[PDB]
């Protein structure tokens, strides 16, 4: 029923084309991507347990041609395995192409391609920051609501080979056991406080001791000793998260116990940051591939 | 060949940590 290869081919054929060229799928094609990916999200666990090797990517925010560059340099599925950490939509000009390609690859390679929820995969955020406006302009309001029902089923965290804990935002003062994540039921909205909110919204901070108020007005900051205690208690080596723009595309925290990944270079056309993805090989050797406009 | 279900995270030498890709912006 879903002409999945046709969709992917049309999404990929604009690579190198006229700058900023749209790919306009049909609304039935997009509804099909949402419906079939939603089934797959709900059939897989909300806390993904993954094996290496894979490549991990941070925020994209609708920068569709940067997403295509990520695949060009990292390897198009299924040449490489992927975990994305969220924030696919808003701010950029091509949220629709971005999310449609990610959902298509999720359907095409369901056990080798993974998408986590970011704080922008939430209707009360992406109504404001661009995605709803893009849906209304290029399709209609009903399609935006279809996306929301799909996003409400995204998984929330991943653990790679029992050593790398991955989520969009960060730690939570309410996260004592991984079972608390596994117990979250879907579909769900993102609440204004609590575990699920923190996993999508919190940030590390070099200046806080323990837990502090987050400048965003949502959730918390956490310091380097919170990170160390969490890793020791759960026998983990690394937290891998996204959510903050960082100048070099990746940024270490607390003596390599945490890394922030951000995959949208020159974010909003306002910053002069690189994008990065992290390659994790079969032995959990971790390295960075850095994408930057030439200067 | 799916990856959905004792190792240790480690890092390369400093010169092999980053691989750069440059692109022309329009
Ligand atoms: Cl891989
Ligand atoms: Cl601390
Ligand atoms: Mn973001
Ligand atoms: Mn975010």
């Amino acid at each position: 029923s879903l002409n999945l290869d046709s969709i992917i081919g049309r999404l990929l054929e604009v690579q190198g084309s006229r700058p900023g060229k749209n790919v306009q799928l049909t609304e039935n094609e997009i509804r099909g991507l949402c419906l079939k990916s939603r089934e797959i999200f709900l059939s897989q666990p909300i806390l993904l347990e993954l094996e290496a090797p894979l490549k991990i990517c941070g925020d994209i925010h609708g920068q569709y041609y940067d997403l295509l560059r990520l695949f060009e340099y990292g390897g198009f599925p299924p040449e490489s395995n992927y975990l994305f950490l969220g924030d696919y939509v808003d701010r950029g000009k091509q949220s629709l192409e971005t999310i449609c390609l990610l959902l298509a690859y999720k359907i095409k390679y369901p056990e080798n391609f993974f998408l986590l929820r970011g704080n922008h995969e939430c209707a009360s955020i992406n109504r404001i920051y661009g995605f709803y406006d893009e849906c209304k302009r290029r399709y209609n309001i009903k399609l935006w609501k279809t996306f929301t029902d799909c996003f409400n089923c995204l998984p929330i965290a991943a653990i790679v080979d029992e050593k790398i804990f991955c989520c969009h935002g960060g730690l939570s003062p309410d996260l004592q056991s991984m079972e608390q994540i596994r117990r979250i039921m879907r579909p769900t909205d993102v609440p204004d406080q609590g575990l699920l909110c923190d996993l999508l919204w919190s940030d590390p901070d070099k200046d806080v001791q323990g837990w502090g108020e987050n400048d965003r007005g949502v959730s918390f900051t956490f310091g380097a000793e919170v990170v160390a205690k969490f890793l020791h208690k759960h026998d983990l080596d690394l937290i891998c998260r996204a959510h903050q723009v960082v100048e070099d595309g990746y940024e270490f925290f607390a003596k390599r116990q945490l890394v922030t990944l951000f995959s949208a270079p020159n974010y909003c056309g306002e910053f002069d940051n690189a994008g990065a993805m992290m390659s994790v090989d079969e032995t959990l050797m971790c390295s960075f591939q850095i994408l930057k406009p030439a200067d | 060949k799916g990856i959905l279900k004792r190792k240790n995270v480690h890092w390369p030498e400093e010169g092999k940590l980053r691989e750069y890709f440059y692109f022309e912006l329009d």
